[PDB]
RNA sequence: CUUACCACUUUGUGAUUCAUGACUGGGGUGAAGUCGUAACAAGGUAACCGUAGGGGAACCUGCGGUUGGAUCA
RNA sequence: GGCCGCAAGGUUAAAACUCAAAUGAAUUGACGGGGGC
RNA sequence: CCCGCAGAAGAAGCACCGGCUAACUCCGUGCCAGCAGCCGCGGUAAUACGGAGGGUGCAAGCGUUAAUCGGAAUUACUGGGCGUAAAGCGCACGCAGGCGGUUUGUUAAGUCAGAUGUGAAAUCCCCGGGCUCAACCUGGGAACUGCAUCUGAUACUGGCAAGCUUGAGUCUCGUAGAGGGGGGUAGAAUUCCAGGUGUAGCGGUGAAAUGCGUAGAGAUCUGGAGGAAUACCGGUGGCGAAGGCGGCCCCCUGGACGAAGACUGACGCUCAGGUGCGAAAGCGUGGGGAGCAAACAGGAUUAGAUACCCUGGUAGUCCACGCCG
RNA sequence: UAGCUAGUAGGUGGGGUAACGGCUCACCUAGGCGACGAUCCCUAGCUGGUCUGAGAGGAUGACCAGCCACACUGGAACUGAGACACGGUCCAGACUCCUACGGGAGGCAGCAGUGGGGAAUAUUGCACAAUGGGCGCAAGCCUGAUGCAGCCAUGCCGCGUG
């Protein structure tokens, strides 16, 4: 059964980039909305929108700067089988800081950069490059 | 595979089997030759290998190789054995220290004398 | 040195990696062989040397350096292996047959052809006559006489009852005799009876089951005859086929055929149905043993079946 | 002087362990012996799996199964 | 050894010892009591 | 520690040199003697064995053995795999356990932040200092990645409460199906028995033989008895968790799928142990036994045929109930 | 190696301890532990640390430092602030030693040293001069701790053999 929606969203994005789709659609979620907001802020994804009220759906517009996928690598790090929590100092750096690691801190969901600049540690949702 | 499986049972490493069990991690041992006999090697090699079966101090009985040309070993000889392995001799995993308290050095050996207990020729 | 001065010796028996060698003094020892030696069988005469006799209060393995040139030798062709010798320096072979394991006028003929090609004097013995009834004895003798009618020494002996050995003993004295034949025919038991070896030491003897007997003796061992000479126990054999021998050498092997060579109008007379084949009519009037003629033909046609292999036997 | 606790010990026994061991079962390695050649090509009766019976030996036969089998408009 | 089985045996399951290989796919050739022209 | 005296005067060995791996030639030998960490060498010019010369490395040491870690991602947390190389239980249900859709509220257990206390000294590291240098000793610092307590943070996981319907399940209406269990029945065919006709062979093989037939075989017709299996349909077809399931009909019964609508409201996934099902062969008891057929009997072939082939043929094959797994 | 446990797990009361407590006893309750591995079996002193490793880890606990346990084997207590006491006591056992056969004596796992085992590991040395410690007002006495020396290429570092 579906036991992790976040990895599902990540793999939907990945397979959409591989199949060169233009827009993907997940069953939305507050957490899914927050992660999508991060990737729109970081210029990873062009835009996102939520429709419906009883069964809301999130829709994402994938980017392709040279026709090649803008997000060339994305992977869930803290999975349900094994959670991952990092303290502020030991927060990771994706591609030596060229990429972005999304972390949920006590002050919401933010990039590793914003987190350690705010001095806050959290669960590492995933790595986006 | 799954972390849960590793938690239910951790990864058990592979302990190494010592190829010289009769040594008991001792660099050398002392034994008495109960029998000296000539054996034959594996198919690529043809020879009459001089080996001796030795009853060790710690109760173990093993067959040991005798290096160099010729030996003075006989029955009831108190020799010293060392670790090692002979490829073409199946079941022989020990050498004899030439020059160790019963076995003399090799006669007229001139090179690699220390490997056969041959004192430096007076010159 | 760890070894004694080299000396001449006989090969009492061969066991793969190492053989049994008797020195001129008459003491037998297990002795290794040098890899340069290629062939070494029972009866061979070798130069060897024993090891210094001080190890565990017993003797150490000797080394055999070389073998002397064989005088005679008994060989047998082996598919996948070519012709291989069983025993060398032999003087006489004794074809040992027995009624119970198998009666084979065909194996006896193959052996006769072989020994005729090897110039070795043969002798036919038929073992276990104790099993046959008196009528059956008269039913086996009137075809065992087939060979004694061409001079072959034919004897009938019962190893279990030691019956009629005595002429066999006489014929065995002062010669070198290899006991050959199919497995189960009684070659080991016959040797036990004749040699009268100590009860503690006897050759392995298992009884035959159903159609054919086991292969108990898997070796060839020399034994010193009580009166004089030597015998050799050999392992039983199944097929003594002769593809190595040329087809003409088979016509020569049948001794009852020289009486008719050059009497066939066709010079290249295959003698089967070619017109004017002298031995054809010879066997028509009973001069030749019909069974011998048919055996000759069938072993010839057998050579055609076993010529399929491209291996060489020279 | 007595009573309680109690180390040692003695039996009746049980369990367990070590050393040795009569007498054996199979195994392994060497291999230049012996008997046949079991498999590899359709290996000359396709091999193999489970099971049962048989046989000096590799093996043979029955039952079901597989292709990890060739040939076959 | 345990458990199971009436039994045949099944399941769980070592170690001593021994070798430098064992193996999978594919390549070129050679061979087939394999086919085709 | 310093000064003085004499004299090069008192002081160099060990391993290796085929590749890995820096270093090569002669002689002896001739699958012998021997070497060898691994591949490996030696049978007449051996750079691999022994000796010599030459060279390479290290040096008051040098080698060998033992032992540990590494290289080894070769137990893979960092950081491995399972179609054929080792590896998916035969299949299913299912307790414990692991994990868990979506919204709101609360809690602060996990988690994060801060603070405090502590984490002996030595040792490790850094900047210095002292032994003529170094080893060594030593000052200060760093570190001791840990633990504990307290105060907060509430995004995520957990707990609590209230929901929601998208997961899961129920209902209504139908469809297809060798799904399963039980009981009847049918038509071919094999064999057997009895009878009718009637002659001399039948049967079998590559060829034969064994075998059956003059009491009449085989052939053909009629009647009967019994057992087992369901040509054609038939399929790259269907059904079942798997093993498996094939004439027709009846009785009982499981699952799947489709349309529309309602209903419940996370009730879910997986599953160590456990339970159940589970081809063929096999075992127990009792029936049944047509055909087939291990074992066995026989005839051929063959050295033999203990096999393949042929003539027979028992267990078994079938049924009931257990067992086997 | 799947069950183990009856002072067993609790309670009340008494006793006992420097101190809480089944620490002990009487009675009462019938619990307690265990698949988050009890019990049983084998092995083992623990740590700071040491070796290796880029790191995570791996191996390990020789020297030095902290803790623990033991002092021929088994048991017990006394004395004392502190012991169930290495060079104290009692008993029992084994062994060794003395014997007048009546009975007695002993404990190097302190420093040297001997035999034995082993491939293998050193002197039956000097001094309390220094630092510690015991006693003493002190002087001072004692200290095989310690400071030094001896032996060993066992290791590291340095130098020479021109
Ligand atoms: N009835 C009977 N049996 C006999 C007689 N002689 C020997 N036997 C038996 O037949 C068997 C023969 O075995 P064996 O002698 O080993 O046979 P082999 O012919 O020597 N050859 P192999 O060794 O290969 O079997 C034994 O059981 C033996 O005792 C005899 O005269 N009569
Ligand atoms: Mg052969
Ligand atoms: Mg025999
Ligand atoms: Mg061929
Ligand atoms: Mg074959
Ligand atoms: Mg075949
Ligand atoms: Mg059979
Ligand atoms: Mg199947
Ligand atoms: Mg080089
Ligand atoms: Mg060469
Ligand atoms: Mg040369
Ligand atoms: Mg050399
Ligand atoms: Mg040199
Ligand atoms: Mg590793
Ligand atoms: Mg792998
Ligand atoms: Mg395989
Ligand atoms: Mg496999
Ligand atoms: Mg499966
Ligand atoms: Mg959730
Ligand atoms: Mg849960
Ligand atoms: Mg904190
Ligand atoms: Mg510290
Ligand atoms: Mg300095
Ligand atoms: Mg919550
Ligand atoms: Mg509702
Ligand atoms: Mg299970
Ligand atoms: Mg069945
Ligand atoms: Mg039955
Ligand atoms: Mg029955
Ligand atoms: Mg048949
Ligand atoms: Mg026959
Ligand atoms: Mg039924
Ligand atoms: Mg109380
Ligand atoms: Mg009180
Ligand atoms: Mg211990
Ligand atoms: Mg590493
Ligand atoms: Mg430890
Ligand atoms: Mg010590
Ligand atoms: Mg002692
Ligand atoms: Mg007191
Ligand atoms: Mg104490
Ligand atoms: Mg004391
Ligand atoms: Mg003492
Ligand atoms: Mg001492
Ligand atoms: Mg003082
Ligand atoms: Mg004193
Ligand atoms: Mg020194
Ligand atoms: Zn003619």
């Amino acid at each position: 059964s579906m036991q992790d929606p976040i990895a599902d969203m990540l793999t939907r994005i990945r397979n959409g980039q591989a199949a060169n789709k233009a827009a993907v659609t997940m069953p939305s979620s507050k957490l899914k909305v927050a992660i999508a907001n991060v990737l729109k802020e970081e210029g990873f994804i062009e835009d996102f929108k939520v429709e419906g009220d009883t069964k809301p759906e999130l829709e994402l517009t994938l980017k392709y700067f040279q026709g090649k996928a803008v997000v060339e690598s994305i992977q869930r790090v803290s999975r349900p089988g094994l959670r991952i929590y990092k303290r502020k100092d030991e927060l990771p750096k994706v591609m030596a800081g060229l990429g972005i690691a999304v972390v949920s801190t006590s002050k919401g969901v933010m990039t590793d950069r914003a987190a350690r600049q705010a001095g806050l540690g959290g669960e590492i949702i995933c790595y986006v490059a | 595979a799954t972390v849960n499986q590793l938690v239910r049972k951790p990864r058990a490493r592979k302990v190494a089997k010592s190829n010289v069990p009769a040594l008991e991690a001792c660099p050398q041992k002392r034994g008495v030759c109960t029998r000296v006999y000539t054996t034959t090697p594996k198919k690529p090699n043809s020879a009459l290998r001089k080996v001796c079966r030795v009853r060790l101090t710690n109760g173990f009985e093993v067959t040991s190789y005798i290096g160099g040309e010729g030996h003075n070993l006989q029955e009831h000889s108190v020799i010293l054995i060392r670790g090692g392995r002979v490829k073409d001799l199946p079941g022989v995993r020990y050498h004899t220290v030439r020059g160790a308290l019963d076995c003399s050095g090799v006669k007229d050996r001139k090179q690699a004398r220390s490997k056969y207990g041959v004192k430096r020729p007076k010159a | 040195n760890l070894f004694g001065e080299p000396d001449e010796g006989i090969v009492i028996s061969r066991f793969g990696m190492h053989a049994d060698v008797e020195s001129a003094d008459g003491d037998v020892h297990r002795c290794n062989i040098r890899r340069t030696i290629r062939s070494l069988v029972t009866g061979d005469r070798v130069v060897w040397r024993p090891g210094k006799p001080a190890a565990e209060g017993v003797n150490v393995k000797g080394i055999v350096e070389a073998v002397h040139e064989r005088t005679s030798v008994l060989t047998r062709p082996d598919f996948y292996d070519g012709v291989k010798p069983i025993a060398a320096n032999i003087d006489q072979i004794v074809i040992v047959s027995a009624i119970l394991p198998e009666l084979s006028l065909n194996i006896i003929d193959r052996y006769l052809v072989a020994c005729e090609t090897l110039q070795i004097e043969p002798i036919i013995v038929l073992n276990k006559i104790d099993l046959l009834d008196d009528e059956g004895m008269a039913f086996v003798n009137e075809q065992m006489d087939i060979y004694r009618n061409i001079g072959y020494r034919v004897l009938m002996v019962s190893s279990h009852t030691q019956d009629g050995l005595k002429p066999l003993e006489e014929a065995l004295t002062g010669r070198i005799s290899i006991f050959a034949g199919q497995s189960g025919v009684g070659k080991s038991s016959l040797l036990n009876a004749l040699l009268g070896l100590q009860k503690e030491i006897l050759t392995n003897d298992i009884s035959d089951n159903s159609g054919l007997g086991q292969h108990t003796t898997t070796a060839a061992r020399l034994y010193h005859f009580p009166h004089g000479g030597d015998v050799i126990d050999s392992p039983g054999v199944r097929e003594f086929g002769l593809w190595h021998l040329e087809p003409e050498q088979i016509t020569q092997g049948f001794v009852e055929f020289h009486d008719y060579l050059g009497l066939c109008k066709y010079r290249d007379c295959k003698h089967d149905t070619d017109p004017g084949c002298a031995i054809r009519e010879a066997v028509e009037e009973g001069k030749i043993a019909e069974t011998r003629f048919e055996n000759y033909h069938r072993i010839l046609e057998s050579m055609a079946q076993v010529k399929t292999r491209k291996n060489f036997s020279d």
